[PDB]
């Protein structure tokens, strides 16, 4: 059995995209459902789980079936407990990109998540682990990284820090090697 | 990097953006009046692809252009931040 992944914080979209190419036998992603009709190019069990009753869906979130669930565009998405938990069944780190408010549910699945928060050590930090970005966004990250330590701490198995987005990269697969036991 | 914009005619554009992350599920174009009270109009093309048709556009009108990656990874909610321009056609 391997824990999913949560990476937080600013550069996890990066990180997320990182683990997957470097070690596809390691980690993986599972299939979200939605209740919105599929577009042409898109594959059933591949891109979504494509559901046909809205009512099914809808009686499944409240009965706890997913670990992250919202409506947009009047059309409901969500990602399940059971999509997850079969990820996790292949040996393969289950990389989510979901909420923080996601670890809580997935705690409560018995799926034991791994939880991961970058920190930026400053607004000059932000610039330095994340080049790709304006001053004008480097704060408004920073702004939400502070919001989201002050929230969630509880739910972070490891918080990691760096000068350099390499340095971040290094600490979190280092930690993902360890909490795999 | 950027967004790249070119005119294919007065009502039409073909905006192309750099492929940064690897493993997108598919890619969101909104576009809307630059300043306008009215809703904004969006599609989708899948992750594979870096370029992308918007036509119907009001010709010389400044119009905002915004390209979202929604990844594997997640179930809807896009990475951050999105890539922008501003642009009118006609010069």
């Amino acid at each position: 059995y391997a824990r999913p992944i949560i990476i937080l914080g600013p550069t996890k979209d990066r990180a997320n995209d990182d683990l997957l190419s470097e070690f596809p036998d390691k980690f993986g992603s599972c299939v979200p459902h939605t209740t919105r009709p599929k577009r042409e190019y898109e594959i059933d069990g591949r891109d979504y789980h494509f559901v046909s009753s809205r009512e099914k869906m809808e009686k499944d979130i409240q009965a706890h079936k997913f670990i992250e669930a919202g409506q947009y565009n009047s059309h409901l998405y969500g990602t399940s407990v059971q999509s997850v938990r079969e990820v996790a069944e292949q040996g393969k780190h289950c990389i989510l990109d979901v909420s923080a408010n996601a670890v809580r549910r997935l705690q409560a699945a018995h799926l034991h998540p791994i939880a991961i928060f970058i920190r930026p050590r400053s607004l000059e930090n932000v610039l330095e682990i994340n080049k790709r970005i304006t001053e004008e966004q480097a704060r408004k990250a920073f702004d939400r990284a502070t919001k989201l330590e002050q929230e969630f701490t509880e739910c972070f198995s490891a918080i990691v820090e760096g000068d350099s987005f390499e340095e971040i990269y290094h600490k979190v697969k280092r930690v993902i090697e360890d909490l795999s036991g | 990097f950027m967004l790249e914009v070119k005119e294919a005619s007065p009502t039409s554009i073909q905006i192309s953006w750099v492929l940064h992350l690897r493993h997108v599920r598919y890619y969101r174009i909104t576009y809307g009046e630059t300043g306008g009270n009215s809703p904004v109009q969006e599609f989708t093309v899948p992750g594979s692809k870096s370029t992308a048709t918007i036509s119907g556009l009001k010709p010389g009108v400044d119009y905002t252009i915004t390209v979202y990656a929604v990844t594997i990874f997640s179930a809807y909610r896009s990475a951050w931040p999105p890539i922008s321009i501003n642009y009118r056609t006609g010069s």
